[PDB]
């Protein structure tokens, strides 16, 4: 769990603005996703994560 | 990301996301080195636990036993 | 209890003469030509209606997967003969199971040719 | 210094006198004649059923029916003035700490139903010490079971004086304790 | 293979004998009753387990127990039909 | 003769079995009465009691259905708004059944009428009444009344029998009589005499209402007298089925009475035909076949397709006036009538195992490893592509890739078969409607239909594989190689050989009602969103048309999800937003009391009797220390019965829970 | 970037879920088929008996399953008992303690334990 608060996730970001923020559990590496579009847990582009 | 739940759109809860890394590969590496030392300890830890106790060790083993001087103790104190 | 569908003469005619049962053939040629049909059957479900069926290659896709499932069957088979061990295909005076493990080996390479023939009809054709 | 923001909207008495144990002194409940709630249900229960009536002919007897009902919710909100519901809620409360002297208390009901029971089973504990046979429980003997069941008034005394007398109760060592739990 | 046990409280009905389905029992003299004979299990490798006999057994606790032991099955105390373990 | 009918028998409880002759004992006693008390068969005297026994019960049987239609007709007659419907059957909702202004029960009868309030019925019983010709009160009193009679001539014939019939009885054993005289002079003598009734009563009657005389003079035109009318007055050429009814939007009655008189005519010639026939092939399923319980089982078999073939027909293939445009009416004829199928399949099924193990079974049952293992495979094989591909296509709608889905706007499953049957109806190319209602269009069958067509194929299957396994090892099985001394019911054979739970023919009945339950739980919601969605509905003068679902079911009834949202959510706010409003707070109610009732089934499911046993004695301890000791003692439910009980409450529950769900929706709705 | 760690991902996560699970199946029917396959929970195996005679072996646990061992004198124990019958023998009881005791040790149970024959 310290390590991927650690790597996969935003504590750093968490910490300033606790109240309306939301942590990350983990990044989602799965390849049943869709390869094209992006999936509704992801900022468009950028990698998938877990709340 | 697309929200679900009324709370997190009628409070505009949002989740950041770091736009550096995080954790190097350098780091990374250096906890793999030690999940590997626990993942080799751990297979040896099963396989003892696997096999148990072996009691004819004392016609083939060297040495003599030994038994620490506080667990001398621990056994005349009692139980 | 003889029924026509496997003890008619027809039926008696087509089992014995299955790859698996054929008189006269050795045991790599059985493997080979079970594995060729699977390999050249297999490469069919993958390559359309698949993941990538749409894609401008959506054949070597196919290719993959199929040569992925006759490994993984012939896997399983080497399984099978290095745990029952079945002694009907091996010759006489040889370790038990021999037989069978070459079927097996062979069955993997004819799934490998069967999918890569099959693979080579679609994009020719 | 507002009790009430202090704990998350619960209050508290503050005031430790004995004519506050009553449940007419909470603070939580209040007369159900002066409560807002109250009056705003039994008005929607009114304009409810009063809009089912108007969909129905004039003269038909559902017409009558209905004007019963209404007459029946009236009179139910005129009954419940005095017991006591919430101030937030508007539904009238059961008491039950005993009072004995509330609208709406649970002292009469649990004495009218325990001494009910108790008649029941006495008169069915009667019933089974006059006939101790598997075939007067089949074949019911119906002038012994009126006799016990018109006899089973008495059951809060009777069933006392066998008590104290030693004919209720049977040692334990006269029926089956239950399943063995050692030997060896 | 389970474990059939006799106990002395046996009368010597015969019907555990007779509601065995694998020929488990058989009857024994003995003096330990009016009936001068008790039931034995020389074959509890053949008891599948089906319990009748301690259906059939009428004294007050059953003078006959079948003990199951699921870690110990064999094919005869499985009923194997489609498959030999011999 | 009949001096040997005495009431002293009526006090000794438990005469008719043997085994019960040692008395009440236990508490099982009471629960093997209850149980042994219509098992004629093992009840104690010579056959020919069987025999007399069976027909009087039928005829016994015969005098209660007798008795509930002449209920249903009374309250038509005096209880009912029937004149209003009679008057305006697209504004008035049936209703023979009042609830007392007791506890407040007056919120339950609803407006129907201006001058009635009451509870909506749908039982379609006023459809059948206009059917019927029946105008005026009188009529239906005298229904009653001769349903009355009937109901009293039953019983006394029952009575009667159990007396006339003697030990050299043999009329029921008769089987070329039965058969020749209940086909000719039933299905097709009466079949004519009821064709009879429609053109001398129906067409005098209900062309009058149509033609928009609901006066019809009084009785000056109604009663009769209308001889200058003509048997086939509007026919319109066209074809039976082709064109409906515009008014009452249903078949034309003078073309159900011309089948009805075309059906006596070939019922009658098949009777003739009977003479000589097709036979000595079927003729060992005439000698070995001459026995109650199969006889019983294939009649139960019989009935229950017939029902099937009844829910799917009165829905689509509208008979009645002004029933296709009454929703709750057309649904319940529906679905009852598929649960009768069910439960009357599951019986011929069970009758066929007992049947197996009192009689001697037929060459099928020795080649039974295959019949009882492609069965098996069949049922694995359709389990796992049917209902997968419901789990594939909510994988991938949940992954967001609709495009990789079996859906018509993708990978699409054409039902060829169905699209090529447009040889049923063959109707032309549009709808029929009546008033703001779709009477009916034909079902666009795609993907969704295909694939839960393939559920009900699969559903079936099951049921059918534990049907015919329980039949075909009733005897004897490679695990137990004595079942036939067993008997029919019992609990297992032991733990022995790894365990023997459930051997029985009875518990395979046992797990074929949970099976068919949940295939015709399926069938009841196809039947009930497909409608829905893509028939029943309001329609817009510009000829578009406004579905009740507005056609979810070709969109969300390709995943579970959509199942579970868009029919046991969205569809289930009628019902569970019914307390206090006036029709509907039964059935919200009952709603909960279903659910409840499911869940406390599983306590007898999933629980053994020895747990309740040592409990019942750790209580039986307290009352004997009280000098209370009951002499019936008290024992647990028998494994039998504890199974019996869960099957009883789980399939009552889930009915209840079903039954309020569509009914209250449809009653909102409509 | 904030990825740059699924360059492990795509490594690890086939790897541990996949190639991991799937050799792990195979070595586990591999291991179905040894004849010390569950040998703590499975009777009758080879291992089960060497280490039981390695326990017996040892000179603490050698009469270690004797129901009866703790007896420190039991010449003792058996003349006190003997000497106890002695004087409550029912009159010309024709019965000692030596053969009662050693024909209520010998029970006949031939079904018990009899796996211990195969490995
Ligand atoms: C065909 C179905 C299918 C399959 C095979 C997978 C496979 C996987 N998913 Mg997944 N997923 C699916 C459908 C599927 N998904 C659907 C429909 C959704 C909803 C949209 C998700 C949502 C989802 C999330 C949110 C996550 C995964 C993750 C994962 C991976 C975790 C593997 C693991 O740690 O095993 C461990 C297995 C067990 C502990 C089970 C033991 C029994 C794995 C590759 C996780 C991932 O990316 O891991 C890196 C992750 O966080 N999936
Ligand atoms: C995870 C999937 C998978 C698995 C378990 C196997 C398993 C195996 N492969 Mg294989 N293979 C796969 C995917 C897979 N293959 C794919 C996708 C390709 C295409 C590049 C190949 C190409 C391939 C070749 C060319 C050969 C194998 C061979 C083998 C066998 C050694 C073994 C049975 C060898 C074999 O069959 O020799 C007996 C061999 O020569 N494989
Ligand atoms: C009869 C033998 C045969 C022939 C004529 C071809 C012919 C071809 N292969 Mg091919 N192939 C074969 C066997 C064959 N292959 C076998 C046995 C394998 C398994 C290792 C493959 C694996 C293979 C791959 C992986 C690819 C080809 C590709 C190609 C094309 C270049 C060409 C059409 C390539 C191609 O064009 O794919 C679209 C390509 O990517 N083949
Ligand atoms: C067999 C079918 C059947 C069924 C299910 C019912 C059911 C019902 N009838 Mg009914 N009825 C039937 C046959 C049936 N009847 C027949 C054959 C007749 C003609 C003799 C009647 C004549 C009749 C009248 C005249 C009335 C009912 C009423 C009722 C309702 C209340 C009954 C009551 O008060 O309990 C009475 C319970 C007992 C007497 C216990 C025995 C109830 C829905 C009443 C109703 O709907 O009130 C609005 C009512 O007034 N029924
Ligand atoms: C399905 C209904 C049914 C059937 C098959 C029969 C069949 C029979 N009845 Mg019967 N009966 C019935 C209903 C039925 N009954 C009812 C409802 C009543 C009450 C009115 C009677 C009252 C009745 C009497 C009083 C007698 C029969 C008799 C008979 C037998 C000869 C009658 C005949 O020719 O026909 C025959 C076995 C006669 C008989 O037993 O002949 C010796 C006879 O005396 N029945
Ligand atoms: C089987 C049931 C049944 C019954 C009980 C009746 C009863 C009746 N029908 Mg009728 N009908 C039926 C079926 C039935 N119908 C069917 C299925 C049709 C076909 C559509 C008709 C068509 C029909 C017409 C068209 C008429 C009737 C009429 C009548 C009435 C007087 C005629 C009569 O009784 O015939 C008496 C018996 C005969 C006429 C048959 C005699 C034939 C002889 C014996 C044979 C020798 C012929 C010779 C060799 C040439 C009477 C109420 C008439 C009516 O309105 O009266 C009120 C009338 O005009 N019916
Ligand atoms: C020749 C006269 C005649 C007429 C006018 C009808 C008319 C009718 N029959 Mg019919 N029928 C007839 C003879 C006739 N039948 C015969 C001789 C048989 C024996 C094979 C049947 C067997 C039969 C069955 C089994 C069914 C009908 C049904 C129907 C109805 C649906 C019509 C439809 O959609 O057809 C489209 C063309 C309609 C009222 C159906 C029904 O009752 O629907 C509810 C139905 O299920 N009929
Ligand atoms: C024409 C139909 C018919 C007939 C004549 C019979 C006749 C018979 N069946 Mg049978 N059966 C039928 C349909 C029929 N069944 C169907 C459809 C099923 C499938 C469910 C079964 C399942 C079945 C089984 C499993 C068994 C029988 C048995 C029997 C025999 C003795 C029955 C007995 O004593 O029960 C006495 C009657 C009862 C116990 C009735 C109790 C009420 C039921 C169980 C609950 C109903 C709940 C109710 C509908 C809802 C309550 C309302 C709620 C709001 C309170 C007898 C030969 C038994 C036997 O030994 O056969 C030889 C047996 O074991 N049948
Ligand atoms: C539908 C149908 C059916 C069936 C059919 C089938 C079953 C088919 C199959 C088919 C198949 C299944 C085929 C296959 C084929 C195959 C092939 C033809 C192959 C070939 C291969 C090759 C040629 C290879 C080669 C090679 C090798 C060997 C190795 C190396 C490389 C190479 C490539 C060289 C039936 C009769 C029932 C009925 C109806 C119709
Ligand atoms: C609860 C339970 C019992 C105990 C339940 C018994 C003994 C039921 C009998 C209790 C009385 C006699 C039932 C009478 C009806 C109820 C008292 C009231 C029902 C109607 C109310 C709503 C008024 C079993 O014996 C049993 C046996 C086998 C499998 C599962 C079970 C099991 O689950
Ligand atoms: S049934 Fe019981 S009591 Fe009777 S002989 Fe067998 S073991 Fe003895
Ligand atoms: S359990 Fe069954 S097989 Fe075993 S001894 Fe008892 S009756 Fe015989
Ligand atoms: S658990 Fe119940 S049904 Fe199963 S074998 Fe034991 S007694 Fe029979």
């Amino acid at each position: 769990n310290l390590y991927h608060i650690a790597s996969n996730a935003n504590y750093s970001l968490w910490v300033k603005n606790p109240i309306p923020s939301m942590p990350i559990a983990h990044n989602i590496w799965d390849p049943h996703f869709t390869n094209s579009t992006s999936t509704p847990y992801s900022h468009t582009i950028i990698t998938t994560i877990l709340i | 990301r697309v929200p679900g739940g009324k709370r997190t759109q009628e409070l505009g809860l949002v989740i950041p996301m770091a736009d550096e890394d995080g954790l190097t590969d350098g780091q990374v590496a250096g906890l793999f080195v030690i999940a590997l030392v626990v993942f080799i300890s751990a297979m040896d830890l099963a396989k003892t636990m696997y096999n148990g106790i072996n009691p004819a060790k004392f016609k083939t083993s060297k040495g003599k036993g030994y038994i620490s001087p506080l667990v001398k103790r621990y056994i005349e104190n009692g139980f | 209890v003889i029924t026509l569908t496997e003890n008619g003469l027809f039926a008696k005619q087509f089992l014995s003469a299955l790859a698996f049962y054929r008189e006269g053939l050795k045991p790599w040629q059985r493997g080979l030509e079970i594995g060729m049909a699977h390999g050249y059957f297999l490469i069919g479900p993958f390559t359309s209606l698949g993941p990538l069926r749409n894609t401008p290659e959506a054949a070597t896709v196919g290719l993959l997967c199929g040569c992925a499932i006759v490994g993984i069957v012939s896997i399983g088979g080497l399984i099978f003969g290095s745990t029952i061990k079945p002694t009907r295909f091996d010759k006489d005076g040889d370790k038990p199971g021999a037989g069978f493990i070459e079927m097996i080996n062979w069955h993997a390479v004819g799934g490998l040719g069967g999918a890569g023939f099959a693979h080579a009809l679609i994009t020719v054709f | 210094a507002k009790p009430l923001e202090m704990f998350g909207g619960v209050d508290i008495d503050l005031e430790d006198t004995p004519a506050h144990w009553t449940i007419k002194a909470s603070p939580v409940l209040e007369p159900c004649k002066d409560n807002k709630k109250f009056h705003k249900k039994l008005k929607d229960e009114l304009y409810k059923v009063k809009k089912n009536q108007q969909k129905f002919a004039e003269g038909s007897a559902a017409y009558a029916r209905f004007n019963k009902k209404i007459k029946m919710i009236e009179l139910r909100e005129t009954a419940y003035g005095d017991r006591l519901c919430g101030k937030k809620d508007g539904l009238p409360r059961t008491i039950a700490t005993g009072e004995w002297n509330v609208r709406g208390s649970a002292m009469w009901p649990a004495a009218i139903f325990l001494y009910i029971a108790g008649w029941i089973g006495w008169a069915g504990r009667s019933y089974l010490i006059r006939t101790n046979d598997a075939a007067k429980e089949i074949n019911i003997d119906v002038p012994l079971a009126v006799t016990c069941m018109a006899s089973g008034f008495s059951w809060p005394v009777a069933a006392w004086q066998e008590i104290v007398n030693g004919e209720m109760a049977v040692p334990n060592d006269q029926i089956h304790n239950g399943g063995p739990w050692n030997q060896s | 293979s389970h474990a059939v046990k006799i106990y002395d409280t046996c009368i010597g009905c015969t019907l555990c004998v007779r509601a065995c389905p694998t020929d488990v029992l058989e009857m024994v003299p003995a003096s330990i009753n009016a009936a001068k004979q008790v039931a034995s299990s020389p074959r509890v490798e053949d008891c599948v387990g089906c319990k009748r006999c301690e259906t059939a057994c009428p004294t007050d606790f059953l003078s006959i127990r079948v003990y199951l032991q699921d870690n110990e099955e064999t094919q005869y105390s499985l009923g194997l039909d489609l498959v030999d373990w011999s | 003769i009949f001096r040997y009918i005495n009431t002293t028998l009526w006090a000794k409880a438990g005469h008719f079995n043997k085994a019960l002759s040692k008395g009440a004992k236990t508490t099982t006693w009471i629960w093997n009465l209850h149980d042994y008390a219509h098992d004629f068969d093992i009840q104690q005297r010579s056959t020919g009691l069987i025999a007399r026994k069976v027909f009087s019960s039928n005829l016994a049987h015969l005098s209660l259905v007798f008795f509930w239609i002449s209920g249903m007709h009374l309250h038509g007659a005096y209880l009912s708004n029937y004149d209003i419907w009679l008057k305006d059957p697209k504004s008035i909702t049936p209703s023979s059944h009042l609830a007392y202004s007791l506890i407040g029960q007056d919120i339950l009868n609803s407006y129907t009428s201006e001058y009635f309030s009451g509870i909506t019925i749908t039982s379609g019983f006023f459809q059948l009444y206009r059917s019927e010709g029946i105008i005026t009160q009188s009529q239906l009193k005298y229904a009653c009344a001769t349903s009355l009679i009937a109901t009293l001539i039953c019983l006394s014939g029952s009575y009667l029998h159990m007396q006339l019939m003697s030990k050299f009885t043999s009329f029921y054993k008769k089987f070329q009589s039965l058969s020749q005289d209940h086909l000719i002079i039933i299905f097709g003598s009466r079949s004519t005499s009821l064709s009879a009734h429609q053109i001398h009563k129906m067409l005098p009657a209900n062309p009058l209402l149509d033609s928009g005389i609901s006066k019809p003079s009084i009785l000056q035109v109604i009663s009769n007298s209308l001889s200058y009318t003509l048997a086939l007055f509007s026919t319109n050429l066209s074809s039976t089925g082709k064109l409906l009814n515009p008014s009452t939007r249903s078949v034309f009655l003078s073309q159900v009475a011309a089948h009805h008189k075309t059906t006596g005519v070939v019922f009658i010639t098949l009777g003739l035909i009977r003479f000589l026939t097709m036979y000595k092939s079927q003729f060992s399923i005439l000698t070995s076949y001459i026995d109650y319980h199969i006889v019983l089982s294939i009649n139960l078999a019989l009935i229950a397709s017939l029902s099937i073939i009844v829910a799917d027909h009165l829905t689509r293939t509208p008979i009645y006036p002004h029933k296709s445009t009454s929703y709750p009416t057309i649904l319940c004829l529906s679905i009852h009538h598929a649960w009768l199928s069910g439960f009357l399949i599951i019986g011929s099924g069970a009758h066929a195992s007992i049947f197996n193990l009192l009689g001697s079974p037929t060459s099928e049952i020795r080649h039974r490893d295959p019949i009882y293992s492609h069965l098996i495979w069949v049922c694995i094989a359709i389990g796992l592509h049917s209902f997968s591909l419901y789990c594939h296509n909510d994988t991938l709608e949940a992954l967001g890739r609709p495009e990789d889905i079996f859906h018509d706007n993708s990978i699409q499953l054409k039902a060829i078969f169905a699209k090529q049957s447009f040889l049923r109806a063959e109707l032309q190319p549009d709808i029929e409607m009546l008033d703001k209602k779709i009477i009916r269009i034909t079902q666009e069958l795609g993907t969704a239909d295909f694939i839960v067509h393939h559920i009900h194929a699969f559903t079936i299957h099951v049921t059918l594989l534990i049907l015919s396994k329980g039949v075909l090892y009733a005897r004897n099985s490679r695990f137990v190689s004595d079942k036939l001394e067993l008997g029919f019911t019992y609990p297992c054979d032991g733990p022995g050989r790894g365990g023997t739970c459930q051997i029985s023919p009875w518990d395979h009945l046992f797990s074929a009602v949970f099976w068919m339950y949940n295939c015709l739980n399926v069938v009841t919601f196809h039947y009930f969103w497909k409608m829905q969605s893509d028939v029943w509905g309001f329609v817009s003068i510009q000829k578009h048309i406004s579905h009740y679902s507005q056609g979810d079911f070709s969109v969300n009834s390709i995943t579970i999800n959509g199942w579970l949202r868009n029919l046991l959510w969205s569809e289930a706010s009628q019902v569970i937003q019914s307390y206090a409003l006036s029709s509907i707070c039964p059935y919200g109610f009952i709603f909960l009391i279903g659910h409840f009732i499911w869940a406390f089934s599983l306590m007898f499911l999933f629980s053994g009797r020895a747990y309740w046993q040592e409990l019942i004695e750790s209580i039986l301890w307290s009352h004997h220390k009280l000098k209370i000791i009951p002499h019936i003692q008290p024992r647990a439910l028998s494994i039998s019965q504890g199974r019996a009980v869960g099957f009883i409450h789980y399939t009552l529950g889930g009915i209840g829970s079903t039954w309020a769900f569509i009914i209250s929706r449809l009653l909102v709705l409509t | 970037k904030y990825g740059d760690q699924r360059k492990f991902a795509a490594v690890l996560v086939p790897l541990t879920t996949l190639v991991f699970p799937a050799v792990a199946m195979g070595m586990f029917v591999l291991y179905s088929f040894q004849e010390d396959a569950f040998w703590r929970i499975v009777p009758g195996t080879k291992r089960a008996r060497e280490l039981d005679e390695a326990w017996r072996e040892h000179p603490l646990f050698a009469n270690s399953k004797d129901p009866l061992d703790g007896l420190i004198n039991p010449d003792d124990y058996e003349k006190g008992l003997e000497e106890a019958w002695e004087r409550a023998k029912p009159a010309g009881s024709t019965v000692t303690v030596k053969d009662k005791l050693k024909q209520l040790s010998k029970q006949n149970n031939p079904h018990w334990e009899s796996w211990r024959a195969m490995s």
